[PDB]
């Protein structure tokens, strides 16, 4: 295991730069004679400078950073590329979280309690046998192979936070640690209801956090910085990361957990972060299950939701996306971003400022300007010259280049970057003027946006129904979520089942009401976790955790509500009442709370529709993966189903009208507009570009019809 | 049976291939009536040529090829097939 | 944890090592290769006596580079840095690179000047050009 | 055989940078060392160097 660590492979890439600015001095110092020779005016740094510089901009190790949640980011860290199963990759590197993708076994997490020797060498910690000092175990404590040092050294962060992660199969703990990473910063942040004890550690360690340095006490504590007056009399103040705009667009803000009168702790947490509740991940909420499949909206994977998730906000995450244009330095001038637009409706340009960038606050849909700006004119239509003197509009000069807000986004405007020539500021060589909008968008939960837990079960949102129509405790307290059932018997995935019953036992508390002793399935149990209120946490570690005898006793052991009513049994089932209807369901239901995630797929990202839009140059086909209006393809193997149907009309304008035919696309949305039949197509441009290329391939191809014997297609 | 047709399913296509040899002469059949008809509508169509229809009620909006279904279904035009 | 909230464990039994930094895989590598202070502290519960620093390993190897035909001291050690240029949010605002800028401080005897030399943050990662970057570990035999 | 330009487009990407097909440079390579062929057969060079 050499484990190229990173200053290690930095300095390897300085080798290079070195050893190559080295071979210049070689050869340079002896074409000039001596004593006008020195080691500064002979070495050219280029190459070291160059390497570097061509390292983090070239190299594959290099990475864009992944942060959508704190955890993201810190298992993008300790990742591993493993391109050059064991049981030497026990307790060094696991193969647990390898991505689910066709490069599984070439990535992996390192672990928890991995530490690297300076060589490069993978320790695992471990305890002699049961000696309590720790050792360095790797190949050479191999030599000699006696005790471990604790349960989940296999197991890497995003998987030790699985809790009965024992329980389901390894392709589904794999999955739940990409789910895991998967998730967005939500509004409210709650904390997980049941859990590991790596929350805690995992979230202060991920950087996103708060931390206190020294120990203290709060002078000030407002949104916008935290003072600490510490008692050796130093004064320490945390700026706090207000809605800025992540990597991947997550909005990253930081709340003040503390009030000015406490005192704090060294290493305390001071305030939390995105993903953060008092000082541990929350990468999703807590909600109400239901597991009874429920008239077909939930089917094969789909989850139905209470609207009430709307209401509150509880899934709503914030999203953020930049925006850039330039100025001068174009090909017949230097252009100039005014708020003057060419011929357009005083209405249109209304949110537009003196500058002709969009007000900060103003609400931005579909189409409307941010950023105005004019280019330099061909000023080179007849018709179009005789309305302008007719009203007296002018020829002035110009091609509208506008900053518009892509097809299908809407939000905010938050903030505005203006880099100027005026001002002095750095930017690139003829580029006048530069500045960066920043819109923010507030996405309530919506019918298929992917939802996930943390045991690798994942599904799109079928219906979101009112809250009125819902299966219902007795209570009236409908369900948040209502789950389906039928994926067990294939895939098994138990602990989705478990985490659902100890979601119930830590939301209404329990008491064993010990009489003449305690019972036998608390032998093993010590005396703290007996007659624990509401709404309290839970944690369970990965292999030293809860096991199935201590489970049913809790379920025997439930606080009533407020009317001394029991809701749930001690099979974890009760009887819903069906919101349409009003019949109660016949038969007892599983209910619960079970943590999910919302994943970064989203529907306003995922929809897309094109009717006419933009075409590429080379190949006149629609071109998609721009900001507006991205074409579909249909590949081969789907022109292969449509020759099946034997549908020769429906493939022929696929091919020839919808994508290729210059003169075709045209004809057609005037005909449809006009209502008339449509033409029949030309010849796809993709097919004449073909016979071009044969030729300069020195083929000489022609197209012969029955006479007139070739055709030229101009 | 098949208590009533919603839609695009009527005429069911079992009716319809009585008319016609094979469901793809079927398709050639009610779409250049569909041609006929959208002319007919918008106005009389090429060089020479005076084009008719529709032979069966109009629905309310019902599109041309709508109603050359209805009216292959009624046996009120013929074919040559091939 | 002084302020960690209070969380039932099931696990009747005792982990007596924390975890160490998780993020130690990226900081203690930077730290060696730049050579800092924090490093040097690894000899104050010594192993092998010598603080050797990545850059000055690899110009001392270097050290000296000999022409063939007549000697040339071009000995290389002891770098200097300076302190870093602009803050994290200056340079992911301004769109430049968090860098240090080094210059080889060593037959002439001309200290000679190298380039913007990156840095890594608390977080253990490194802004290129504006955008936050994290260099992933390699594994070869 | 020269290929049509629009087939082997030069144009200016986003940012000021420009971009380029492959057979320029590769229709360069070809009219550069057939022009100092001619260059080569006029000024009587020796066959070593008009053969290379
Ligand atoms: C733009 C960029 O930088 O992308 C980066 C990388 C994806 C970003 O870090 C990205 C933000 C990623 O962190 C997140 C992202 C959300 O994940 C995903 O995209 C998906 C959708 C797949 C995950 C999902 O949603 O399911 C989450 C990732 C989580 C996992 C388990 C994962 O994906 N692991 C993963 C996946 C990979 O495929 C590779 C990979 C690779 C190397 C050496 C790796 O170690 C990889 C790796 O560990 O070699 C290849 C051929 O090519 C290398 C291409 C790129 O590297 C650059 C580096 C330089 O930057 C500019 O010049 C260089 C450029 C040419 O290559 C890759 C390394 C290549 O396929």
């Amino acid at each position: 295991r050499r484990l190229r660590t990173v200053g290690e492979l930095i300095q390897n890439q300085i080798r290079v730069g070195l050893s190559r600015m080295e071979r210049v001095v070689r050869e340079r110092m002896t074409t000039q004679d001596v004593e006008a020779i020195t080691p500064q005016t002979l070495i050219n740094i280029r190459p070291v400078v160059a390497a570097i510089k061509e390292f983090f901009g070239t190299s594959q190790l290099s990475q864009f950073m992944d942060q959508n949640n704190p955890l993201s980011g810190l298992t993008h860290k300790r990742r591993l590329l493993a391109l050059g199963v064991h049981p030497s990759h026990y307790g060094r590197m696991c193969p647990i979280e390898t991505p689910e993708g066709p490069n599984i076994g070439l990535i992996g997490s390192l672990s928890v309690y991995a530490r690297v020797n300076p060589f490069g060498f993978i320790e695992t910690p471990y305890r002699k046998v049961v000696t309590d000092q720790i050792d360095y175990l790797t190949a050479d404590e191999e030599d000699r192979h006696v005790m471990d040092v604790s349960p989940r050294q296999m197991v890497s962060v995003a998987t030790a936070m699985i809790p009965f992660l024992e329980h389901d199969d390894a392709n589904r703990a794999l999955m739940g640690a990409n789910m895991q990473r998967q998730a967005v910063p939500l509004v409210r942040s709650e904390a997980p209801l049941v859990g590991t004890g790596m929350e805690l550690r995992a979230a202060i360690d991920a950087g996103d956090v708060v931390v206190a340095d020294k120990t203290g006490v709060i002078e000030e504590v407002s949104a916008d910085y935290i003072t600490v007056m510490a008692d050796d009399g130093t004064r320490q103040s945390y700026r706090l990361r207000k809605f800025a705009r992540s990597n991947h667009g997550t909005c990253a803000n930081q709340r003040p957990i503390v009030d000015a009168g406490q005192r704090v702790e060294a290493g305390q947490v001071i305030a939390d972060g995105p993903c953060t509740q008092n000082g541990e991940m929350a990468l999703g909420k807590n909600l109400l299950v239901a597991i009874m499949p429920w008239e077909g909206h939930n089917y094969e994977d789909a989850i139905i939701l209470s609207n009430r998730l709307v209401e509150e906000d509880v899934l709503t995450s914030i999203h953020i996306e930049e925006h850039e244009i330039d100025a001068r330095d174009t090909k017949l001038g230097a252009e100039e971003i005014t708020r003057d637009i060419p011929n357009v409706s005083d209405e249109v340009l209304a949110d537009l400022d003196e500058r002709g960038i969009v007000r900060i606050g103003a609400e931005v849909r579909d189409g409307d300007i941010l950023v105005g700006k004019v280019t330099p004119k061909g000023e080179t239509t007849p018709e179009e010259r005789l309305l302008r003197a007719i009203f007296g509009e002018k020829a002035r000069e110009v091609r509208d280049t506008s900053l518009k807000v892509p097809h299908g986004e809407s939000g905010k405007v938050i903030g505005i970057r203006v880099f100027s020539r005026e001002d002095d500021d750095e930017l690139p060589a003829g580029v006048n003027e530069l500045v960066r909008v920043y819109v923010a968008q507030k996405r309530k939960i919506s019918d298929g946006d992917k939802l996930a837990g943390r045991h690798g079960n994942k599904g799109v949102i079928g219906k979101i129904l009112p809250v009125e129509d819902m299966p219902f405790l007795p209570d009236g307290t409908p369900v948040d979520i209502i789950l389906n059932t039928h994926g067990v018997p294939r895939r098994m995935n138990i602990g989705q089942i478990l985490e659902t019953h100890l979601g119930w036992v830590a939301k209404a508390g329990w008491n064993i009401d010990v009489a003449a002793g305690v019972p036998d399935w608390a032998s093993k149990l010590p005396e703290e976790l007996y007659s624990a209120p509401a709404d309290s946490t839970v944690a369970t570690p990965v292999f030293d955790g809860a096991q199935e005898g201590e489970l049913a006793g809790l379920l025997g052991s439930t606080l009533p509500n407020r009317d001394g009513e029991v809701m749930v049994d001690a099979d974890g089932k009760s009887t819903l009442f069906d919101g349409r209807s009003g019949e109660p369901f016949p038969y007892p239901v599983t209910v619960g709370y079970m943590y999910i995630l919302k994943l970064h797929h989203l529907v306003d990202d995922k929809i897309h529709a094109r009717s006419t839009g933009p075409y590429s140059m080379i190949t006149q086909q629609p071109l998609g993966g721009k900001a507006q209006f991205g074409g579909q393809r249909f590949g081969e193997m789907e022109c292969w189903a449509m020759q099946a149907y034997g549908a020769a009309y429906t493939l022929q304008e696929l091919l020839t009208i919808k994508s290729d035919d210059t003169v075709g696309r045209v004809k057609v949305y005037e005909a449809i507009v006009k209502g008339e039949n449509i033409p029949e197509p030309g010849i796809p441009e993709s097919f004449k570009v073909l016979l071009k290329e044969l030729q300069s391939l020195c083929l000489n191809v022609e197209v012969l019809s029955s006479d007139g014997a070739a055709i030229e297609m101009r | 049976a098949y208590d009533t047709p919603l839609g695009i399913t009527n005429p069911p296509i079992d009716e319809l291939l009585s008319r016609a040899s094979s469901k793809y002469a079927l398709v050639i059949y009610a779409a250049k009536r569909a041609r006929q008809i959208n002319d007919y509508y918008n106005q009389l169509g090429d060089g020479i040529l005076e084009y008719v229809g529709p032979l069966v009620e109009p629905g309310l909006q019902e599109k041309p090829l709508s109603i050359a279904l209805r009216e292959i279904h009624g046996d009120l035009l013929e074919h040559t097939e091939g | 944890v002084p302020g960690a909230p209070n969380r039932v464990s099931f696990a009747k039994l005792r982990e007596p090592l924390e975890v160490p930094g998780l993020l130690d895989v990226q900081t203690d590598s930077f730290e060696w290769l730049v050579g800092s202070d924090r490093w040097r502290q690894a000899a104050i519960d010594r192993g092998e006596e010598n603080p050797v620093g990545g850059l000055e390993e690899v110009l001392a190897e270097l050290s000296p580079i000999e022409d063939f035909s007549g000697s040339m001291s071009l000995s290389f050690s002891d770098p200097r840095f300076d302190e870093v240029k602009a803050s994290v949010d200056e340079c992911k605002d301004k769109d430049m690179t968090y860098a240090a800028p080094l210059f080889v401080t060593a037959i002439k005897s001309q200290t000679v000047f190298m380039g913007d030399f990156p840095m890594m943050t608390e977080k253990g990662t490194f802004i290129i050009n504006g955008t936050e970057r994290v260099v992933v570990s390699q594994l070869v035999r | 055989p020269v290929i049509p330009p629009e087939l082997r487009p030069m144009v200016q990407l986003d940012g000021g940078r420009f971009a380029t097909s492959d057979l320029n440079d590769l229709y360069r390579r070809v009219i550069n060392r057939n022009n100092r062929l001619k260059r080569l057969i006029d000024l009587g060079a020796p066959e070593i160097i008009v053969n290379n």
